[PDB]
């Protein structure tokens, strides 16, 4: 279902509901459709949970790989482009994006059913409940939003996804990829 | 299953197969009576599925001897294969009876005559003509065979050519065959003829 | 196919149709014998498709002739059958179907019968895999009691058989009833 | 085929039907739908009979095995990326429940491979029937006894609502110490 | 199922196997399929039991009333001539089997509606195995133990020889009067 | 590819028998095979040597000693494993011993022969059990498996493979073996096939437990 | 526009009587539905009907062949014979056979000694010394073989027949998933029609 | 395509509850958080359907200008009778699983197929695996009004979180003696 | 594709953006998919605009029937019914039903492919751009609104509408149905 | 089209059809050799398709002639047959010949064989067998007039009944039919038999 992401001020703010409706009927309820690929970057997904989740898997030790091999972190960039590749050969999953990156201190990818477009200045929706938020979302936003101001938009963008889409989750989880070190946040629901 | 007929001017001739196959695999039913005398001076001569030959062939004889009982004049043969031939037709193409057949008459005008017809309603006068998977084994014999006014019997010699040709190569067909015989006077059958 | 497997007291039975015909039920042949010995206290009745059933019984031959020469204790009811479960697992379409029935001392008596992808069932009583199985299963649940002489178990599983291929179409003549012990084995032919 | 799951104050504690069904007559009184893949882990499919003696078959010797050639008890969640990288290669649903150097962990895992940690679970023909009277009673840290009712509760509901589920019931404590397991829990 | 019928010196007669199986599985071994209509006529089903029940049925109330209309014994071959005129409109084929020529004559419908005349018809799965028998050993007209003796046998080998057939054997010999009625169990001896 | 070892003129494989003369020259292991149990056992400053022992289980009845090549070990351990899971999996029960002996003893034969490799460098004891009964069958190089009631395999074992025979006399309980096994023996460890099918290894306190 | 179901209605003549015995559990694809339906109606007189069809065929069929019967008897001051009754079914079940009804029949009946009438969909009716229907038919029937009929090897005590379909039916349930414990039996001695809700 | 996940209903004594949340879901996502699926007949008795939504208020005109002509009183039997009649016509199809219930009491089911019966507790929908054994669970005969609501309650807060489509508010009616009470209130 | 209706402080105002693509190219840009069914009540449509417009004329002088028959103008709920029973009898179209009514002063009825909801106290919305902006304008939603006030919620959400949905249409026309007479309203476009 | 078999212990014979249809719906070709004396002792009758059972047939008799020109021994014609067995069988259901095979034999031991084989790899040892269409029609003959000591030309009797019925009933076979007769020394054909 939904998966969303504004940076702010600085940083990325990612957000995902969790359901995980399977067959028309509620299964895995307050899953986690977000992912720690790594601490620098998170990497929302959905589509088909299975495919989704090996991907995440393989992305994520092609990340480690690439994490040790050089020693300084992966550019996200590179995250974005080998889960482009990967995808590329059928396997489908749709997915975002987000992190911190020493070259460019905040982006946000957004990968299609196969080929990946960027929105550096913008802001990256998907899923079932994405249709509902594209154009209320793309009315609020500012690029000047602090955290404490843009958390408020990933918020009740996911309300109203969730409000409107039967897929949509409840229990909802985000993340506030800071500019600097740690960006932690803790799951969290309204209706 | 192999129909045949020719004509001339001293005979129009109907040799035909006698089997019935139940099952295709098998001529489990045999003898049929595949001819159909519907006139003083014209059969009959029906193919494909036992039903619908039976069905349609019941039924043009009695239209024909329904008009003829009605008016004075026996119907004129061409008339009886016309006839035939918007009956036949008449059918929807969701539904033409699975039927070939041979009209054969005589006429105190025209003579002799013949009409070669089809599931489909085509038709056309000719002077031999065939039905069944053995149109192609016969043609190429009564094409060459044939003499425009040749006597009955020395094309009674060429039907047996057609039928020894017949059985030893196609599905084999050694019962005999009867067939009609036209005459100014009558039709005249040979179901001993092998 | 019809294959039956009642247990007793000090013994085991197992039975089957004659009949291996073909298509539309027409009886090609009335002599052929799905059951085979694998081993004095080791036996296999198969059912279903008879190609799939030589091809099997002669594959089992091979390969438990080949493991009690190898090794030379004769092969445990336990390793024939979960073997048997290996086998026919490894391709569906190696069988369009067979319905095996495996019975014999190991001297607690031994009762198993696997399906065609080799799901199997370890019972302790009566098994019957075959085209007649309801039939089967129908008589044999209420005619059958705990322990029996090996006659009377015999009448039993005689009238679990009269009664069945009666009913079906597909049923043969004659019953290779085998009741055995395990210093003995007794065929029998019924009509 | 109901299978249901629950973790406690220490231990998961597993349930699950006996009735193996060809789908229309019964083509067993008894089957065993609660696998011992190890001491502290176990698992509980729901599915085609045919695979899931397969991929249980390869789980158990490839967790085994992996024992042997290491010095760790082989934690839960090892049998769930080996489960469902299998099943994710190519019909058979599994709920695995073992205790360890975390929780006493519990996971569900999809036909497509798909893997979930669960608090409660219950999967097959039964699982709504199981969701229904599961979900109503559930309650985090319950004493393992509330576990030894309910997991039965839940199981006995999930039978008696099927046509495709019934027979005796069985269950299991999966300490991280110990598996107390009883062939017929009723 | 199985039916035959076929004609010896001292009449036509009928015999039919009373097997009647939905499928692999057996429904019943007890069904009839030969059916009487006129009181000297008769016809044996084979294929489909409703339907063909249903036909037979039908054609004793066409004959009934016909035979009421002008107070007579219709012919044979216009109790065939009726199914093959309703029959064309759609089952299942039959034969049928009476006495209106010195010679007793026997028909078989099929369910195209084709109407076959003949001297030994047989239908049903299991036609083709009696249907050896009926010229290997019945080349020409013969005697009545010769016919019972037939009829049971070739009925026999085609209830060996098929699984779609079988039961009980029921010949029915008929006389120039009415006719007669057997009924047998196994008999492989 | 290449056998690295041929025949000699006098008919004997010396590359095999240098692999014979390393396992001699390499450390000692006892293995001791009681009417109602099996004991092997081995004698084995910063290295923490609790890791560290030449017995290890290949199954829950099946343990073994090598005394050759640590690595060598290894990997034939590995094998022999994967085999007894290869079987497992391939049938419905625990391999028998014997099985697992001709199995190493194959495994062993090929790189004997095979084309460009060095033979194994060690001797193998494999303690076990089945439904037969209590089992030891020690490993030649060669390829020469050979049932024992008793065995050493490492040096200075010529003088030493002439004290295990007294157990047999009137000490066939395990208790009483194992005097015979650690005085024959005279670091250390020992695993021990019960009357139990499970086996485990005594600790240094338990081995103390009978140094009393 | 069908849908299976078992109602796994057996008949059984007596040597004086009939007996009707059905599972009265209702179920759709692997659900029950209500725990107890009416798998069997009763015909007006001396006889009743079973089914195990799709329960709207089941229903609104025997509500017709019950308006038939009734509108016969009224019309003709006469309770319709058994054979009548049978027969009515095969016209009625025919009369639709381009689009046939899904419920699969049996009727048991008393000509004054339980005269039946078992059958499948479209009337191809038959008598019988037994019958069963639904999806536990084909189980119990070698049951219902040998108890009763000795093919190949005093059968209708009142106590020891009704005893035959209790264990028939009851072992039915276990090896059957579509089978309901509870069941109802009926029992047409001359007299009158029994009911029984055993289960 | 307009659909309506669930109803239920269930009986005691002194009278019967009946409920089911006001969503549509038009198709994969909510159209109307706020439609009336429950619908009045009569004084004594009230349609509840579960299927597409079209086929359900045809069906709901149809009951009630079948209705006002008898309007002693059409029963709930008559009611149910003459809607699975309606069903098996339509078959030889109307899209609901419509119950009727009301009063003493009585509740019926009809499946699609014009399939339908009658039994002290009827749920409909989803909310049969979700909520009807949980519902067989703790369902007793005599219940008092604030028993049973506030089992059927327990259940429907099992089946929004369970089913797939559900509104977090329920139309609610019960049927009582004094006359059948449509509760405004939504939860 | 987009039409949209939110009731004002008293009366309703309905929207619709012209474009009629067909076949995914632009045909008959600028064309009208609002309706005046009556100047007492309006009535958008969108689907396939063969089905629509003789639906339209249908429904036309079936009101125009009413109207005359009876000297009051015909309730605009029976337009709505009768829309309802009409298309129920295959026909398909999505429409909205805005008007006034002595009865009931304002509403805004919304059919469905079939089968036909009331939104009182809401607002309608519907075609392949409306999805985007169920969710933007259910929040702007406040009933207090006057035209002033409420004519920017329906210009915008058609602006966004049109924004991101390829069928959505250029020149847009919106209807004031005033509580009192004449409500007119003349088409103008932004971007 | 049709294979018949026959065994006793005076004898293994096996009577078969001479036709070879190039087209389904005509016996085009003629005088066919279907049988392949695979041995001093074992002859093996194939049908369905020519290309199939000429293929296999040739391929068979290589795998044969070739085992037995390795090992001393002659092939026992159970092993014949079972490898034939193992070969039709070999391919994926995807790929089987179609392929009907009557083995027949003799042994130094167990005397007399014969095994009725499909085009599905089925397979067992009878008195009597039959493939084709014709199966249906001689069986019940070759059951009902069946010897189990009988002298081999009584039963020569008995294919001539069989024979005499395909012709009347069936796909009419009325060319002469081929059959290799199995003697303690030698096979013995019949081209001339009618
Ligand atoms: C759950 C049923 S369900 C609908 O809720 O998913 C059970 C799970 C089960 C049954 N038995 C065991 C044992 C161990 C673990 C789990 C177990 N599965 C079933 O009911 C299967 C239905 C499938 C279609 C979902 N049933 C079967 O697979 C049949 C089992 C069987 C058949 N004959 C037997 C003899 C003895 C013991 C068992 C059986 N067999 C088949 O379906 C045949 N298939 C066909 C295609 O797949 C492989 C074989």
């Amino acid at each position: 279902t939904t998966i969303i992401g504004i940076i702010y001020d600085n940083g990325v703010m990612l957000a995902c509901d969790s359901r995980t409706s399977s067959g028309t009927f509620i299964s895995n309820k307050c899953s986690r459709k977000i992912n720690r690929i790594n601490e620098n970057l998170y990497v929302c997904r959905s589509g088909a949970s299975a495919h989704s989740q090996k991907i995440i898997e393989i992305i994520k030790h092609y990340c480690v790989s690439m994490k040790n091999e050089n020693r300084k972190k992966g550019r996200f960039h590179e995250g974005e482009t080998i889960y482009d590749e990967t995808t590329y050969d059928f396997l489908s999953c749709a997915l975002i994006f987000g992190g911190y990156d020493k070259i460019k201190k905040q982006q946000l990818y957004a990968v299609n059913l196969n080929g990946s477009i960027i929105e550096k200045h913008d802001f990256a929706v998907s899923g079932s409940g994405s249709i509902y938020i594209q154009s209320y979302l793309q009315d609020k936003y500012k690029k000047f939003m602090t955290k404490k101001e843009c958390f408020n938009l990933i918020l009740n963008c996911v309300k109203y996804a969730m409000h409107n889409d039967n897929s949509s989750g409840g229990l909802i989880r985000i993340v506030n990829i800071t500019k600097s070190f740690v960006e932690e946040f803790t799951v969290v629901n309204t209706q | 299953d192999t129909l045949i007929g020719l004509r001339g001017n001293n005979f129009v001739v109907l040799a035909a197969d006698t089997y019935s196959i139940n099952s295709i695999i098998k001529l489990k039913n045999d003898d049929n009576t595949k001819f159909y005398d519907i006139h003083g001076n014209k059969c009959l001569l029906l193919g494909g599925s036992i039903g619908d030959r039976l069905q349609f062939g019941e039924f043009i004889r009695k239209n024909v001897h329904l008009y003829q009982y009605q008016n004075n004049t026996d119907m004129f043969v061409k008339s009886f294969a016309f006839f035939t031939r918007k009956n036949l037709a008449y059918y929807l193409r969701r539904n033409p009876f699975e039927v070939n057949c041979l009209i054969a008459g005589y006429d105190k005008k025209d003579g002799y005559q013949l009409y070669w017809c089809d599931y489909l309603s085509n038709m056309d006068s000719v002077n031999k003509g065939a039905h069944g998977y053995g149109a192609y084994l016969v043609s190429a014999i009564l094409d060459k065979y044939y003499h425009e006014n040749l006597t009955v019997d020395e094309a009674l010699d060429i039907f047996k050519l057609c039928f020894e040709e017949l059985k030893k190569r196609f599905l084999l067909t050694q019962i005999n065959y009867e067939l009609r015989i036209m005459y100014d006077n009558k039709v005249e059958t040979q179901y001993v003829t092998v | 196919g019809c294959v039956l497997g009642m247990s007793g007291s000090n013994c085991v039975a197992i039975a089957c149709d004659l009949r291996l015909g073909a298509n539309t039920f027409t009886t090609v042949s009335t002599k052929f014998s799905k059951i085979f010995k694998m081993n004095n206290n080791v036996y296999v009745g198969l059912s279903g498709l008879a190609t799939d059933i030589q091809t099997l019984y002669e594959i089992l031959r091979y390969r438990v002739n080949l493991y009690e020469v190898r090794q030379d204790a004769e092969m445990d009811v336990e390793c024939f059958a979960n073997m048997l479960s290996s086998i026919l697992y490894s391709n569906r379409f190696s069988p369009y179907f067979v319905n095996p029935i495996v019975v014999g001392f190991k001297y607690e008596p031994y009762l198993t019968a696997y399906d065609l992808i080799g799901a199997k069932c370890e019972t302790r009583d009566f098994v019957v895999n075959g085209v007649t199985s309801e039939q089967l299963f129908g008589m044999c649940e209420s005619l059958y009691v705990k322990d029996q002489d090996e006659n009377g178990l015999f009448e039993t599983i005689s009238q679990c058989l009269l009664s069945a291929l009666d009913r079906d179409c597909i049923s043969g003549w004659g019953a290779e009833v085998l009741v055995l012990t395990p210093e003995k084995i007794i065929k029998k032919k019924l009509k | 085929t109901t299978i249901c799951g629950l973790v406690c104050q220490n231990a998961v504690i597993l349930g699950a039907d006996t009735r193996a069904t060809e789908g229309p007559i019964v083509a067993d009184k008894n089957c065993s739908k609660l696998h011992y893949i190890s001491k502290n882990i176990w698992c509980a499919g729901a599915g085609v009979a045919g695979d899931l003696e397969h991929t249980t078959l390869w789980l158990q010797h490839n967790v085994e095995l992996h024992r042997l050639n290491t010095n760790t008890q082989p934690r839960v969640s090892m049998c769930v990326s080996r489960l469902t990288q299998e099943l994710f290669k190519y019909v058979c649903a599994i709920v695995l429940g073992g205790v360890d150097v975390n929780g006493p962990q519990l996971y569900g895992i999809h036909p497509h491979g798909s893997s979930c940690l669960l608090p409660f679970t219950a999967l097959g023909s039964g699982s709504l029937n199981a969701m229904a009277v599961l979900e109503a009673k559930y309650r985090d840290n319950m004493t393992i006894e509330e576990g030894k009712n309910l997991v039965c509760e839940a199981i006995c509901a999930g039978i008696f609502n099927d046509l495709g589920s019934g027979g005796n019931v069985d269950i299991c404590v999966i300490t991280k110490d110990s598996y107390q397991h009883i062939r017929p829990y009723k | 199922t199985t039916t035959l019928a076929f004609k010896f010196k001292d009449g036509i007669i009928v015999a039919v196997d009373s097997r009647a199986s939905m499928g692999s599985f057996i429904s019943s071994q007890n069904v009839e399929k030969i059916i009487e209509i006129n009181k000297n006529i008769l016809g044996t089903m084979a294929g489909g039991a409703a339907d063909c029940l249903y036909w037979e049925k039908y054609l004793g109330k066409i004959i009934k009333i016909y035979e009421l209309r002008n107070n007579e014994k219709i012919s044979v071959r216009a109790a065939s001539t009726i199914l093959s005129n309703i029959l064309y409109q759609y089952c299942c084929g039959i034969i049928l089997s009476g006495y209106d020529h010195t010679g007793f004559n026997m028909f078989y419908v099929d369910d195209s509606g084709k109407k076959v005349e003949g001297n030994l018809f047989s239908c049903g799965s299991g036609s083709t195995y009696a249907y050896s028998i009926l010229d290997s050993a019945y080349d020409y007209n013969l005697n009545l133990d010769q016919a019972v003796e037939l009829a049971r046998n070739a009925i026999y080998h085609a209830t060996f020889r098929d699984g779609g057939s079988g039961g009980k054997v029921r010949v029915f010999h008929i006389h120039k009067n009415g006719y007669d009625k057997i009924i047998e169990g196994e008999d492989v001896f | 590819s290449f056998s690295l070892t041929t025949f000699s003129p006098t008919g004997k494989l010396v590359q095999i028998e240098y692999a014979l003369n390393r396992v001699s020259s390499s450390s000692p292991a006892l293995g001791i095979r009681a009417k109602n149990g099996v004991i092997i056992a081995t004698e084995k400053e910063l290295i923490e040597e609790n890791s560290i022992f030449k017995i290890q289980q290949i199954s829950e009845h099946i343990g073994i000693v090598y005394a050759g090549m640590p690595g060598d070990f290894r990997v034939l351990l590995k094998r022999a494993r994967k085999e007894a899971i290869r079987y497992s999996l391939q049938y419905g029960s625990e391999i028998l011993v014997k099985e697992l002996v001709k199995i190493i003893a194959s495994i062993v034969q090929e790189f004997t022969q095979t084309g460009g490799v060095r033979p194994f460098g060690l001797s193998l004891l494999i303690c076990g059990v089945d439904v037969y009964g209590y089992h030891l069958y020690q490993i030649d190089p060669s390829g020469c498996y050979f049932n024992w009631m008793a065995t050493c395999v490492g040096k200075d074992y010529q003088n030493n493979m002439s004290f295990l025979e007294k157990r047999y006399n009137k000490d066939i309980e395990i208790e009483d073996a194992i005097h015979t096994a650690i005085l024959t023996l005279k670091n250390i460890e020992i695993g021990v096939a019960y009357d139990n099918k499970p086996f485990k290894i005594l600790t240094q306190n338990e081995i103390k437990d009978y140094l009393i | 526009p069908y849908i299976d179901n078992g109602g796994t209605v057996i008949g059984l003549t007596g040597k004086d009587y009939v007996i009707l015995a059905a599972d009265t559990r209702l179920s759709l694809s692997y659900s029950i539905y209500t725990r107890f339906c009416p798998k069997i109606s009763k015909l007006t007189d001396k006889c009743i009907i079973g089914s195990s069809g799709m329960q709207s065929d089941i229903k609104t069929l025997h509500s017709l062949l019950q308006k038939k019967i009734q509108l016969f008897v009224l019309e003709h001051s006469h309770y319709p014979d058994i054979h009548v009754i049978a027969r009515l079914l095969c016209v009625i079940l025919y009369s639709r056979r381009f689009f046939p009804y899904y419920a699969f029949n049996i009727l048991a009946g008393v000509d004054e000694k339980g005269v039946l009438y078992n059958y499948d969909s479209v009337g191809s009716y038959c008598e019988a010394t037994h019958s069963c229907v639904g999806s536990g038919s084909q189980l119990i029937l070698p049951i219902l073989d040998n108890r009763v009929e000795q093919k190949n090897q005093t059968n209708f005590n009142l106590g020891d027949d009704i005893n035959f379909v209790k264990d028939a039916i009851t072992s039915a349930t276990e090896r059957d998933i579509y089978t309901g414990d509870k069941t109802l039996i009926y029992v047409i001695d001359k007299m009158g029609i029994n009911v029984n809700t055993l289960d | 395509v307009v659909t309506g996940t669930s109803v239920i209903a269930i009986k005691y004594k002194h009278g019967i509850m009946i409920a089911a949340d006001r969503k549509a879901s038009y198709g994969s996502y909510a159209k109307f958080q706020n439609v009336e699926r429950i619908f009045k007949i009569n004084n004594k008795t009230v349609m509840g359907f579960s299927g597409e939504l079209a086929d359900a208020q045809y069906l709901h005109e149809l009951l009630t200008r079948k209705n006002i002509n008898n309007l002693d009183m059409y029963t709930p039997q008559h009611y149910h009778s003459y809607v699975s009649r309606v069903f098996y016509v339509r078959k030889n199809p109307l899209f609901n699983n419509i119950i009727i219930a009301g009063i003493d009491l009585y509740i019926g089911f009809v499946d699609m197929h014009g399939t339908n019966f009658c039994d002290d507790y009827i749920t409909t929908g989803y909310a049969r695996y979700f909520a009807l054994t949980l519902l067989r669970d703790h369902y007793k005969d005599n219940m008092t009004e604030e028993e049973a609501r506030i089992l059927i309650n327990e259940c429907l807060r099992i089946l929004y979180f369970r089913d797939a489509t559900s509104s977090n508010f329920i139309q609610i009616v019960k049927v009582t003696s004094k006359g059948v009470e449509y509760e405004e209130p939504y939860i």
